[PDB]
């Protein structure tokens, strides 16, 4: 009174709108634009759901930044694949409701690659038919998922706080009609490849912010955060925490 | 550090 899963569900952070004029063709450039846009503005949404997340103002501030600077681009993509699902069976790719990009809108060159990775995500909540509570809690764990190879600040804190939504991740489940034992190593198997796929558009991304000849233009927000991750990522210096080997 | 973050993180 009140579970912790309906505080999951209440501090969730609306669905925001891109704003995008498709009245002339898609350019790739300035689709990209548009998208990184939008990423920023959804990151910072990201940033007010984390500080309301129980657990997560207990770790020192300085590791508040590294976890949200860390994970952010599979908490983004997470919930793109979520609103896929949802929206279109994973068909389309469901940015916001007035920027989905359908078969066709992919083809743009550059667009292609990067876009298949992405729709790998929602086809994994179609074929694991994974639920909101499980995907709230899938949430979380994604943003405790990606640490300084070094440890963090406040490591015991941190340890015991993922503890807690793992505990969370088996309610959801249990919550959904014995062999709840499979669907726990199924949907912490779909958070371990999470790790794969959001690699290549982390590289797609850094990519694109490297090379500023390429007339991609990211948020400050963004700009900021990958400027500084950038460094941290090449040096090989963080790590994941799987549930797997 | 990343000042809108930091902002954001402390109030
Ligand atoms: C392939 C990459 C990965 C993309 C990101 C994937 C996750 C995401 C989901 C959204 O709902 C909105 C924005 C983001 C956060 C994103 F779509 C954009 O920022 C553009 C992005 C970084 C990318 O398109 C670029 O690097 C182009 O600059």
């Amino acid at each position: 009174f009140p579970t912790l899963i309906s505080l999951l569900e209440v501090i969730e952070p609306e669905v925001l709108y891109s704003g995008y004029d498709s009245t002339l063709p898609d350019t790739s450039t300035r689709l990209m634009s548009t998208l990184n846009r939008l990423g920023g503005r959804q990151v910072v949404s990201a940033v007010k759901w984390a500080k309301a997340l129980p657990g997560f103002r207990n770790l020192h501030l300085d590791d508040q930044m590294t976890l949200l600077q860390y994970s952010w681009m599979s908490l983004m993509a997470f919930s793109l694949g979520w609103r896929s699902y949802k929206q279109s069976n994973g068909n389309m790719l469901c940015f916001a409701p007035d920027l989905v990009i359908n078969e066709e809108r992919m083809q743009l060159p550059y667009m292609y690659d990067q876009c298949q990775q992405m729709l790998k995500i929602s086809s994994e909540f179609v074929r694991l038919q994974v639920s909101y509570d499980e995907y709230l809690c899938m949430k979380v764990l994604l943003l405790l998922s990606t640490v300084p190879k070094d440890g963090l600040k406040s490591q015991a804190v941190f340890d015991e706080i993922r503890m807690t939504y793992i505990k969370e991740l088996g309610k959801a489940i249990v919550k959904r009609e014995s062999q709840n034992w499979q669907r726990f190593y199924q949907l912490t198997k779909l958070l371990d490849s999470m790790h794969e796929m959001v690699g290549g558009l982390l590289q797609f991304c850094f990519y694109t912010f490297v090379n500023k000849s390429l007339s991609v233009e990211f948020p400050e927000m963004l700009a900021e955060i990958i400027s500084n991750q950038l460094p941290k990522f090449k040096a090989g210096s963080v790590k994941p925490l799987l549930f797997h080997q | 550090r990343p000042a809108i973050l930091y902002a954001l993180l402390s109030s």
